[PDB]
């Protein structure tokens, strides 16, 4: 178990981030014809828009959270925070999660052109997404955020690499431990998956001029 | 490294511009390069496609990777005049899909045999060892045969090997030719112009070996009988280049932009150098688009319009305000001024025969076939007979021109037209009315069945001491168009709004075209032809020539043309254009296809009475010939089924016959030794005691019918089969969809010349082999398949009718899988046959029926009436009175030598064709040098024939239209007839020699030759009928001039001495079983019309997924919204087509643009793509031509008669299909038979 | 003022005779491949129609093209920036399969493998080529209202017929159709370009050529709403969308695009025209549509006037450019004669790709008629497809440039009769319509004998200019996977040098 610990939450971490960021580069040089958010709207726009939405600002809420949340307002006014608007935003995740699933594996033209990676890193997203919401009611045995600070100390250990970081998170609930590894795993799977299309997030178009010409080149 | 490069994001910004709209970026674009190595390709080939389309296109062949990829147009031909467009592109969207085939899922990779057929094959050859005795193990056990008949069409095939095939199909042929006869084998492939090689390899074994080889223009309803009428040529016509030399253009029945893609630009830019053009279609069709205007007559209607035309110009132009130019040109041009006798009738005349320099006192000083030399007036009130008529071909030489000339004094002359102001006295003539009959879809006129019209006359004074009456064509053709000459006609019209024989306003009835549009255009026609001395003309198709009565369609258009002058001069006639029907080089290729380099003659075969007999579709017979003749003749005279005049039409040498004799021909100079005579004389003894008969007379006999069928080039079964359903119960043996009762079952009148039985033979092939590359409807129902290379997978020519010049199809790449050439699949043939026959055949002599030739001394045949030997109307005369009796030699084991080498003829005998023979050992010589020589065998020391590429420089050698030295020498042969000189059509390119490979690295302009009545030159485009007309040779006709005049007895009898009105015909193919199997939907009666598709060429390319994506998917067929409406079909419905002779699956295409009353399924769709079970017969839907049926015409039987006599290809029964009505209905269940449970139900 | 080149093609729809050659190579050369069987980079569609995707020519259902504020300025009809990256999860616009068709095969090899003793006839259904799965029925296809292929109330809905009285033409006698072959028109203010929120589509400099970047397009499927003419196809498989190249790889060194030199009819014309780039803001902004049309001729150059010359060189147009630019047919077409016109002007994208209106037979009356000005060819007055059709098509709505077109092209056939039949001359028709003699023997000799070299005025992309054609020339094409193209920066991970370079310095200097 102590094994099982260290590896998990002291070394686990660096493999999957070494991958993530490696992986993603290898593929960004060697692979740009294969880096695409691959929609598959065309082929049946039913849904679509409810279930993309609601998937997408729903895990986008979350991101902010986690990001803002365990790598920067007391700790348990951020649990609260984390709690109601992350629970809410959770829940608008799944719900879009969910329907986009069962679209990808029913409606017939997209089953029949989808790749297995696609049904696994969403399978996996929505049963990441059910054990987040799951960590609720666990929180909530402990609103003075003493969970959110062992979480928070164990991510801030592994970004630093200061060694040791399993040992913050003593104690905390079972559940969180398996949310952290699933979450690790991934970005494991990240570079291999269409969750490549997050690094290229169109930022720059909001301050572009609308016509662009190539020179001789 | 991509990733460092976003990096440089600021470095890569250059300029802004626009005021900061845009921004011009410094940025790699290597990313380029992805969509350029796509394009560049390993090298390009110039081929072409072997397909009846017409537009004998130039293409690149890319091969990349190793394998074939796309095709784009080469754009490279000999430029035209500098006052011309050039052909560049060419091409056509069929043609642009065509590598599609080569890798697809519907390729044809290896020899294929029905199941049931190898495992008794094979069972029968651990049997016998010797094939030929395996194949008789099979055939003659009944239940045998059957079931492998019974299998056609029904799964099981399986992949077979070329040895085992090869031995099978030998087998079969030797055993059938040794048993009932070498014509029981037989061989149907058409249009040899676009890949002739490929055409004559079957064609060359099956001649070699005595088979049949079946006809292809008359069959396919593209011979437009009018052609041979009219001028005494299959066909001939301007090139596309030519329309652009036109001023005045009437499309009519003709889809240009859709049919004659790679040469539509000529008609559209000809429009911008100030050219009026018409559209002449009763749907809105692509052609309308083009015109200046867009008339739209009742389909079948067509001919009425024309003659009110023609009625105006001859008011406006010949008679009220004479024109110079077509005056002068009818004179000398047509049979106008001849002299017509008169008959007498009860209180009236007939317009019989037409007079005969044998008919006065002193012949006219005619000794040579004075009975075959037409008379005229000149202008000086003497009789004449003017140079050029028929009788001065042959037996004698230098007359036989268009110099207005006397025949007997060899003075000039001038002939008269009108007898008018000069006549004895006026009498009655009866003219034939058919406007007033007809069915409840066309619009009729009652006048009378037979009008009088009063006509100037002149008794004459013949030889035999009688007295008679004449007239001229001229004369009676203004009476014939109604037109007041001042004797007070009252059938004769006071102004173009009387009703009458026939008037613009008599027109808008039967057509429902506005007189007034019928009365300027032909004034605009024919003015526009005054002004520029011919230069109007009329381009026409299949919608007018595929009715039953095409001839009429033609003749009106014909005759507006003849009345304007226009045929024979650059910009103006008649521009006939249906399949490819010209093959160029023709004389260096016939000795090819059909082996008259080694023996003469073969067994050619008209395909209509062909199958109309074998196909047995004259059991079904609704048509009788009483309904069709003129009520002026002799109704107890022409008594018979339509079938009776064809079998007299054979046994009188007019038409071929296949089988030929009930004998097996291979046996009779047996019989002849034996009783002490020669064959010939042996054999017309027994034909007049009836011991040998013709085989015609009893067709299900069991010996009678072809037994073996090879089919390559064709999809027979599945395109141009008319009567699609016959063909698979009587040819086959297979389950049919029928519909209707035959000829016994209904108690109906037996035939008098053909044995009738209630049972019919069925299943009459014994074996079916097909050649393809895509596993086409006539290969799914065979028992052989035999995996072809594709267009772009071997070498061969191709010539067309649109343009002069000759170019390769050549192989890209090695024929894939293990295709093989069609020259290569009949080389091994015969080469297997030719081992396989040793012991069955050997050196044998064969006796063949060869009918009367048109363009040979025997064409002479019987110049005043009909006379039949077995009535004992006359004598028995092989080539006079019935067909000519040869004897040829067959050396069975040498087959395959001879197939591989010229044969010794060319040189003993020489070369020739239309009429004229040259000496061709020069040719030969270097052919020798070519082709390189047998070393040893039969044919030691004869040119070889070993690759297609050497039967290519064969044909090119031979040809006077590729070889200069031949084409001066076939002019020089010529010149002896008309006794003037020629030989300046092409002295100037003596020297030129076209070869095969010259013509891969540039297609090449063909030379002025014989063969053909336009020329090859560099001032003047190719028009037809302009040597005619400018060389002064005639036109091969009894008159040797442009016809109006047809006098041929059964043409008189038949009502058609003279061009008339005839509505569409009634097949009464529908009310005996519309309602009989109601699926609860409305069922209405339409006009079934198929001209032909825009997704593929017939129904090649039907199956490729390019055409079906841009069509609709599969078999359609289109609907006026009105009738759709009616019926409560929605477009894209499925729908059911049928009637007597079976029926179709399709869906429906609903649209404005086709008119209330008719329907369009464009020909061939055909039957392996997308058709679901049809309710009808609860089999699988039929084709388009699974509700057709063959109907022959009188008319086109006539032989022995100069202009009317026999030509493969060039006279013949025509498979006619536009009179045909359906019964059409929204489909209720829609059963797919497939056992996939993925069926679906219609609803309301 | 900074001048930049194109090659342009002016489209004769009096020529098309609607037979689709150009769609099928195109075809077989570019979208062959799984994902994109159902793009048609060229494709005919027969008018009136809805056409392909179905309806494409509504913008207030699809959202193409531009509109311009209130304030004067220029905004994407889909939205401005932010409102554009808020539909990127779902764009609410997207065209789906069904609007263009579901691509479909058929089971050919069940007509060979089909088993002894079948109840019936074997036969080849179709097939899915999305799903694989068997389909019971065809309903659509890429030109499914081929030649008036369905109800006139469902063809009719044809957004041309905008404000016009079109019952009338549902009468059999009134019936009309005409061809509109289309490809992408290589803007000059692009939509799509505009619209791609990471930047992956641009306009070639040297050639006006527009493309879309297979390396950096990620697959937002935004541009394919933008572009009002629905040119951009989503390869529905690589998840990048793909659209007409203008056959670049050819026209780079002055070739044809296979679409044109392939095309049947001779209907096509390529030439250079001159730009001023500097202006295209300006012209595309215009208040009134009715004058995109007028304001995009005047951002096209005199390429005979020494000053736009001296311009050209200055901003780096090379020679052979500018001489073709001096020749162009397309220039000769929109320019000077005035019969060709652009696509849809009002989309406000400046189309380089325009377009001659078709004449078509005389209207249905009461009697054959008279003689007009024309003689016995046709008045404008008469022709039966309406003008203002063609007007919603071209021109914004103004019937005036669509009757001059016309006009011109009636008056070139009257001068031309006058000459070749009656053997005189009459400009009559000419002066009438403000041609010269002169401009219609140019105008006959280029639409009517049309020689190859006259419709194709293509020159060298020059792609020898600021490059290094000679260490390509040498080693392009051995794709061995060097890992090193497609970026400026050497470094790279596999530690690898560019084939088709020189990596060995000189030290010679
Ligand atoms: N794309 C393509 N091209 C090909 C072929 C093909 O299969 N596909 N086949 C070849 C061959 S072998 C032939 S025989 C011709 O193409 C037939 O075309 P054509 O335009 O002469 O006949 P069609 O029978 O199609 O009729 C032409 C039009 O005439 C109208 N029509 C039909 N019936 C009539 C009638 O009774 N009277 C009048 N005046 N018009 C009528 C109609 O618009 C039709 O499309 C030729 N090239
Ligand atoms: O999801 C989170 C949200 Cl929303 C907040 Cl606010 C904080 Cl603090 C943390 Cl840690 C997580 Cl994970
Ligand atoms: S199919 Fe015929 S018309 Fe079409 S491209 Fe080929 S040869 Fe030309
Ligand atoms: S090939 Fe030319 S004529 Fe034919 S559809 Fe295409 S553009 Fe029109
Ligand atoms: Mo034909």
């Amino acid at each position: 178990m102590q094994f099982l610990n260290m590896f998990f939450f002291d070394i686990y971490p660096y493999i999957a981030g070494a991958v993530f960021l490696i992986g993603s580069w290898l593929r960004y040089d060697y692979g740009q014809y294969t880096w695409r958010a691959a929609s598959s709207q065309m082929l049946d726009r039913k849904g679509m828009n409810l279930a993309s939405n609601l998937f997408h600002i729903g895990i986008l809420g979350i991101f902010v959270g986690h990001f803002f949340g365990m790598l920067t307002l007391p700790i348990e006014v951020k649990q609260k925070m984390a709690m109601f608007a992350g629970g809410a935003s959770g829940v608008l995740c799944l719900i879009g999660g969910v329907l986009l699933l069962k679209r990808r594996l029913f409606s017939p033209r997209v089953r029949a052109t989808t790749t297995g990676a696609d049904i696994l890193i969403l399978s996996l997203l929505v049963i990441q997404c059910a054990l987040g919401l799951l960590t609720i009611p666990f929180s909530a045995q402990h609103m003075d955020g003493s969970e959110m600070m062992k979480l928070v100390g164990w991510a801030q250990s592994v970004v630093t690499f200061h060694g040791g970081a399993s040992q913050h998170l003593d104690g905390v609930a079972f559940i969180f431990r398996l949310h952290l590894v699933l979450g690790m795993t991934l970005f494991l799977l990240f570079p291999f998956s269409r969750l490549i299309h997050i690094w290229s997030v169109p930022v720059e178009y909001l301050t572009r001029k609308y016509q662009l010409v190539r020179a001789r080149h | 490294s991509k990733f460092l490069d976003r990096f440089r994001y600021f470095k890569q910004k250059g300029e802004t511009f626009a005021d900061g709209h845009g921004q011009l970026l410094n940025t790699n674009r290597d990313w380029e390069d992805g969509y350029r190595q796509r394009w560049q390709h390993d090298k390009i080939v110039r081929s072409t496609h072997g397909v009846n389309c017409t537009g004998s296109c130039s293409w690149k062949i890319y091969v990349k990777n190793g394998l074939v990829t796309w095709e784009t147009q080469q754009t490279d031909y000999p430029r035209t005049r500098p006052d011309l467009p050039n052909h560049e592109p060419r091409g056509c969207p069929r043609g642009a899909s065509y590598s599609w085939y080569l890798y697809s899922a519907n390729r044809l990779k290896y020899p294929m045999m029905r199941k049931r057929l190898m495992k008794m094959w094979r069972e029968a050859k651990a049997l016998h060892s010797d094939p030929v005795e395996a194949w008789a193990s099979i055939i003659e056990d009944a239940d045998k045969a059957k079931s492998f008949k019974q299998a056609r069409g029904r799964g099981g095939f399986v992949r077979s090997s070329w040895q085992e095939v090869n031995e099978l199909i030998a087998a079969s042929n030797v055993y059938t030719i040794k048993n009932y006869g070498p014509d029981r084998v037989a061989g149907f492939s058409p249009i040899p112009a676009m890949s002739m090689v490929s055409y004559a390899s079957g064609a060359r074994y099956l001649s070699l070996i005595g088979g049949t080889c079946l006809s292809f223009y008359d069959w396919y309803c593209d011979l437009p009988p009018a052609s041979p009428q009219t001028w005494g040529e299959q066909t001939d016509v301007p090139e596309s280049a030519d329309w652009y030399n036109s001023s005045y253009i009437i499309a009519w029945g003709s889809n240009v932009p859709q049919t004659r893609t790679p040469d539509a630009h000529f008609f559209t830019e000809v429009r911008y150098k100030g050219t009026k053009t018409v559209a002449v279609t009763p749907d809105y069709a692509e052609i309308a688009k083009l015109c200046d205007l867009w008339l739209a007559p009742k389909q079948g209607t067509d001919a009425a319009m024309a003659l009110a035309m023609g009625h105006v110009m001859l008011r406006e132009f010949h008679l009220d305000n004479p024109s110079q130019y077509f005056t002068d040109y009818v004179r000398r041009y047509t049979d106008m001024p001849m002299l017509v006798m008169l008959e007498e009738r009860d209180g009236y005349y007939a317009a019989g025969r037409m007079l005969r320099a044998a008919d006065l006192v002193d012949a006219l000083g005619q000794e040579n076939n004075p009975e075959w030399k037409t008379v005229a007036f000149n202008t000086n009130g003497e009789m004449v007979a003017p140079n050029g008529s028929i009788g001065f071909r042959w037996g004698e030489k230098g007359k036989w021109n268009l110099e207005q000339r006397d025949g007997k004094t060899g003075e000039e002359t001038e002939l008269q037209l009108s007898l008018l102001g000069s006549q004895d006295e006026i009498a009655e003539v009866g003219f034939p009315y058919f406007g007033g009959d007809g069915t409840e879809h066309f619009n009729k006129v009652e006048l009378e069945n037979v009008l009088l019209h009063k006509l100037p006359v002149k008794r004459l004074q013949l030889a035999d001491g009688s007295t008679a009456l004449v007239t001229t064509v001229y004369d009676l053709t203004l009476a014939n168009y109604g037109l007041e000459r001042g004797l007070n006609d009252v059938n004769c019209a006071t102004s173009y709004d009387d009703v009458k024989a026939y008037t613009p306003a008599w027109a808008e009835q039967i057509t429902g075209v506005s007189r007034s549009q019928i009365i300027r255009i032909a004034r605009e026609f024919a003015d526009n032809a005054d002004k520029t001395h011919g230069r109007s003309m009329i381009i026409v198709g299949a919608g007018l020539n595929h009715w039953y009565h095409l001839d009429m369609n033609y003749r009106g258009l014909i005759n507006m043309l003849i009345f304007c002058g226009c045929v024979g001069q650059s910009g103006g006639g008649w521009a006939h254009y249906v399949g490819q029907e010209k093959l160029r080089p023709q004389t260096g290729w016939q000795p090819l296809a059909f082996a008259l380099d080694w023996q003469r003659p073969a067994r050619h075969m008209n395909s209509t009475s062909y199958f109309y007999n074998h196909s047995s579709q004259w059991r079904y017979e609704t048509v009788t010939a009483e309904e069709l003749l003129s009520p002026m003749a002799d109704k107890s005279r022409y008594t018979g089924h339509l079938i009776d005049f064809n079998v007299r039409a054979e046994r009188m040498g007019w038409l071929p016959s296949a089988p030929q004799l009930g004998t097996n021909p291979l046996t009779i100079a047996g019989e002849a030794e034996k009783a002490g005579m020669n064959p010939v004389d042996y054999t017309v003894k027994s034909l007049k005691e009836g011991s040998i008969r013709f085989a015609a007379e009893q067709p299900e006999n069991g010996k009678n019918h072809p037994r073996n069928l090879f089919i390559w080039r064709s999809n027979l079964l599945g395109s141009s089969g008319k009567g699609h359903e016959f063909m698979l119960k009587y040819l086959l043996g297979t389950e049919h969809g029928i519909q209707g009762k035959d000829l016994g079952q209904q108690g109906g009148v037996k035939p008098e010349e053909v044995d009738w039985q209630d049972n019919g033979l069925e299943g009459k092939l014994d074996l079916v082999v097909t050649l393809d590359f895509r596993l086409s409807s006539t290969c799914l129902y065979s028992d052989i398949i035999l995996p072809t290379a594709t267009w772009y997978e071997k070498d061969d020519m191709n010539t067309s009718d649109m343009h002069p010049f000759i170019h390769p199809l050549s192989a890209a790449v090695d024929p894939a899988w293990e295709a093989k050439s069609d020259w290569e699949i009949y080389k091994a043939i015969a080469k297997k046959f030719s081992e396989v026959c040793v012991g069955h055949l050997g050196k044998e002599t064969d006796i063949v029926t060869l009918p009367i030739q048109h363009d040979s001394a025997a064409e002479l045949a019987q110049p005043l009436d009909v006379k039949d030997w077995k009535k004992g109307e006359c004598d028995l005369i092989p080539g006079k009175t019935a067909p000519h009796i040869m004897v040829v030699e067959r050396d069975y084991p040498a087959t395959y030598e001879r197939f591989t080498s010229i044969g010794p003829l060319m040189e003993k005998i020489g070369n020739g064709g239309k009429g004229i023979a040259w000496n061709t050992q020069s040719e030969m010589d270097l052919l020798r040098k070519l082709n390189y020589t047998k070393a040893e065998g039969p044919a030691k020391g004869q040119p070889m024939l070993n690759t297609a590429i050497d039967a290519a420089e064969m044909i090119l050698t031979l040809a006077p239209e590729t070889n200069g030295q031949v084409a001066v020498k076939a002019w020089a042969a010529l010149s002896e007839f008309t006794g003037r000189d020629h030989t300046h059509l092409a002295l100037n390119k003596e020297d030129e020699k076209i070869r095969f490979r010259d013509i891969q690295a540039q297609p090449r302009k063909i030379i002025s030759s014989p063969t053909w009545s336009g020329l090859e030159d560099e001032h003047v485009s190719y028009n037809a009928g302009y040597t005619n007309v400018h060389e002064l040779i005639p036109w091969r006709t009894l008159s040797g001039r442009q016809q109006l005049y047809q006098d041929h007895q059964w043409m008189r009898d038949f009502g058609e001495s003279l061009l008339v009105y005839r509505p569409p015909i009634d097949t009464r193919s529908v009310k005996e079983v519309i309602g009989q199997k109601s699926n609860g939907n409305q069922e209405k009666a339409l006009n079934f019309l198929t001209p032909h598709q825009k997704w593929g060429i017939h129904s090649t390319y039907s199956d490729n997924l390019l055409m079906l994506t841009l069509g609709r998917g599969g078999p359609v067929v289109w609907l006026s919204e009105a009738d759709a409406k009616d019926l409560g079909i929605a477009d894209n419905d499925w729908i059911e087509v049928f009637n007597s002779n079976g029926a179709l699956t399709a869906r429906a295409v609903v649209s404005q643009r086709v008119p209330a009353g008719m329907t369009m399924m464009y020909h061939a769709q055909e039957r392996i793509v997308n058709l679901p079970g049809s309710e009808i017969t609860q089999q699988r839907g039929g084709i388009h031509n699974s509700v057709t049926r063959i109907t022959p015409k009188p008319t086109h039987m006539i032989g022995g008669y100069a202009h009317l006599a026999y030509g493969f290809n060039y006279y013949g029964t025509v498979g006619s299909n536009r009179d045909e009505f359906v019964v059409v209905r929204k489909m209720k269940n829609i059963d797919w038979l497939d056992g996939e449970g993925n069926d679906q139900v219609q609803e309301s | 003022m900074k001048i930049r080149s194109q090659v342009g093609m002016v489209l004769n729809l009096d020529k098309c005779i609607g037979c689709h050659t150009c769609s099928v190579t195109a075809k077989n050369v570019w979208t062959s491949r799984e994902g994109v069987e159902y793009a048609w980079f060229n494709n005919v569609e027969t008018k009136p129609g809805q056409g392909f995707p179905t309806d494409w020519e509504n913008q207030e259902k699809y959202k193409g093209g531009w509109i311009r504020k209130i304030n004067g300025k220029l905004q994407p009809r889909m939205g401005n920036r932010a409102m554009l990256l808020g539909k990127i999860f779902a764009n609410p616009h997207l065209p789906g399969i069904d609007d263009y068709y579901e691509p479909f095969d058929f089971d050919y090899q069940n007509l060979h493998t089909a088993p002894e003793g079948s109840k019936s006839q074997p036969i080849a259904r179709p097939r899915s080529l999305i799903t694989g799965e068997r389909m019971a029925k065809i309903e659509k296809g890429p030109n499914w209202e081929d030649d008036l292929g369905g109800e006139f109330d469902k063809l009719a809905k044809d957004k041309n017929f905008d404000n016009i009285q079109k019952a009338m033409y549902s009468q059999f006698e009134n019936t009309f159709m005409m061809y509109l072959p289309r490809l992408c028109e290589h803007c000059l203010n692009p939509a799509c370009v505009a619209t791609c929120p990471s930047g992956a589509i641009y306009k070639r400099e040297e050639d006006g050529i527009v493309l879309i970047d297979q390396d950096k397009c990620r697959g937002w499927r935004m541009c394919i709403t933008g572009c009002p003419y629905k040119k951009i196809y989503f390869n529905w498989k690589s998840g990048k969308s793909e659209k007409c190249i203008f056959c670049y790889p050819r026209i780079e060194a002055g070739q044809p695009t296979v679409c044109s030199e392939t095309c049947v009819g001779r209907i096509r014309y390529l030439g250079v025209l001159l730009y001023d780039a500097d202006a295209i803001e300006r012209a595309a902004s215009t208040e009134n549509e009715k004058d995109l049309y007028q304001r995009q001729l005047d951002v096209f150059l005199d390429p005979n006037d020494p000053k736009v010359i001296e311009q050209a060189i200055k901003d780096g147009i090379p020679l052979s450019v500018i001489e073709a630019a001096q020749q162009s047919p397309v220039y000769k077409m929109a320019m000077e004669w005035k019969l060709a016109l652009p696509l849809h002007p009002e989309y406000r994208t400046l189309p380089m790709v325009w377009y001659v209106p078709p004449l078509s037979p005389i209207q249905s009356a009461a009697d054959a008629g008279e003689l007009g000005s024309n003689g016995i060819l046709p008045d404008v007055e008469s022709l039966r497809i309406p003008v203002q059709y063609l007007a919603n098509l071209l021109t914004a709505g103004d019937t005036k440039p669509v009757l001059r077109a016309l006009k011109r092209m009636l008056a070139m056939r009257h001068y031309k009769r006058a000459e070749t039949v009656d053997g005189k001359v009459d400009t009559r028709a000419l002066e009438e319509v403000g041609l010269t003699e002169a401009q219609a023997q140019e105008m006959y000799r280029y639409l009517a004998i049309a020689n190859y070299e006259d419709r194709f005025v293509v020159p060298s992309s020059h792609r020898e200019l600021a490059r290094e054609a000679f260490p390509e020339k040498n080693g392009c094409g051995f794709t061995f996977g060097d890992g090193c193209h497609g970026s400026d920066t050497k470094f790279n991970l596999f530690n690898s040098r560019r084939i088709d370079a020189i990596d060995v310095t000189s030290k010679t200097e």
